[PDB]
């Protein structure tokens, strides 16, 4: 196959700097545009920065003076020298080969996660959710789970351990206080809850974390 | 600077139908030298972004006949004859013309048709655990529902709230095609303490009036 092997990203602080890198595999970057893109939180693809052959450097404004792109043609490798790091340069980046003629991206690399921020190793609080006052006697019953305060994303959430996978919805985390939070709910049939157990596992890798929150009435 | 503006942002259809995405340009991406270099390229969740056609009507080696692009100056259009299950997700037009910076289009994602649904909704209580650290959230979900667009109110005693509240939305479900919301409103316990009634109203088509899920703190 003809790929970009992309370099792992990381957790800065603002102000802080870091490196990413891509490594051809089948093929040689003489010729062709090396270049930088990201995708932003809010889901807007951006050119960040391109370089051909080594002489021919352009920069989107907003980086200029912060950030690098260089390549080493002989080992055939693309580097970002990030710099001077801001929130707004929290994002997903990718390198990516383009033609120089047509001036289009065919080969990708993967995305790689790069976030700026002050936040520190936070463990989630786990709240559960359980029905109000009246609302235990329908045909189904919705249950929840508050996961709320955490970092670094992310954070793995199932329901009695997986084994209750329908009826399932877990949304996306949005920021709060510098800090992730998450909910999830999950509906089953009235006669099920509270005779049968219904729990919400949550795991956080970062603060190896393990918290296990049983829903009970009232 | 060259804004891209396609339209629409979010396009459903049906498996087997055909679609057609548009994208403007603010000036003409005729190139000195004759050439339109105008793409579209396809970005799947989770995925990164795949070259699907070049210079406004060229299909990059590998891709189905099923795409094609036209147009010129400064209207482009990406035609599907018919829309597979593989073809859902975000696309994007870009242009190349005048450079530097190349610039994006916002995207438009394909999605899937489906019967109308009303939303599932259901109110909780800030938890007793939440509650000893000071914080009370009070959450409400919107589940099920479709079409995707919905308008969320939260109601404290009857009145407005609009501070503190924070929504999250699913994507589009794989299984029936349905969208979800989650919303929170997020007070101190001082705040929380201070009213009883706190209320959840959903705005959607399937309703002429507002969905209503309520409950009164000093009843749990």
């Amino acid at each position: 196959e003809v790929k970009l092997v992309e370099s792992r990203g990381g957790l800065v602080k603002p102000g802080g700097s870091l490196q990413l890198s891509c490594a051809a595999s089948g093929f040689t970057f003489s010729g062709y545009a090396m270049s930088w893109f990201r995708l932003t939180p809010e889901k807007r693809l951006e050119w960040v920065a391109s370089i051909y052959n080594g002489f021919r450097i352009h920069y989107l404004d907003s980086v200029k003076g912060r950030f690098t792109i260089s390549s080493d043609y002989a080992r055939n490798i693309l580097y970002l020298q990030m710099s001077t790091l801001r929130s707004e340069d929290t994002a997903m980046y990718y390198c990516s080969r383009g033609d120089a003629y047509s001036r289009y991206f065919d080969v990708w690399g993967a995305g790689t996660t790069v976030t700026v921020s002050a936040a520190k190793t936070t463990a989630p609080s786990v709240y559960p959710l359980a029905p109000v006052c009246g609302d235990t006697t329908g045909s189904s019953v919705t249950l929840g789970c508050l996961v709320k305060g955490y970092f670094p994303e992310p954070v793995t959430l199932t329901w009695n351990s997986g084994s209750l996978s329908s009826g399932v919805h877990t949304f996306p985390a949005v920021l709060q206080s510098d800090l992730y939070t998450l909910s999830s709910s999950v509906t089953v049939t009235s006669s099920t809850w509270p005779s049968q157990s219904i729990t919400c596992n949550v795991a956080h890798p970062a603060s190896s974390t393990k918290v296990d929150k049983k829903i009970e009435p009232r | 600077e060259v804004v891209m503006t396609q339209s629409p942002l979010s396009l459903p259809v049906s498996l087997g139908d055909q679609a057609s995405i548009s994208c403007r340009s603010s000036q003409s991406l005729v190139h000195s030298n004759g050439n339109t270099y105008l793409h579209w390229y396809l970005q799947k969740p989770g995925q990164s972004p795949k070259l699907l056609i070049y210079k406004v009507s060229n299909r990059f080696s590998g891709v189905p006949d099923r795409f094609s692009g036209s147009g010129s100056g400064t209207d482009f259009t990406l035609k599907i004859s018919r829309v597979e299950a593989e073809d859902l997700g975000v696309y994007f037009c870009s242009q190349s013309t005048h450079v530097p910076p190349l610039t994006f289009g916002a995207g438009t994602k394909l999605e899937l048709k489906r019967a109308d649904a009303a939303p599932t909704v259901s109110i909780f209580p800030p938890s007793s655990e939440q509650l000893t650290s000071g914080g009370a959230s009070v959450v409400c979900f919107l589940n099920n529902f479709y079409p995707k667009d919905i308008n969320v109110k939260w109601k404290i005693d009857g009145s407005e709230r609009q501070n503190g509240v924070l929504n999250s939305w699913t994507d589009q479900d794989s299984k029936d095609s349905t969208y979800s919301m989650s919303s929170t409103l997020t007070l101190t316990k001082d705040e929380y303490e201070r009213h009883n009634s706190y209320t959840c109203e959903a705005t959607h088509k399937t309703s002429t009036s507002p969905i209503v899920k309520s409950f009164n703190r000093n009843e749990c």
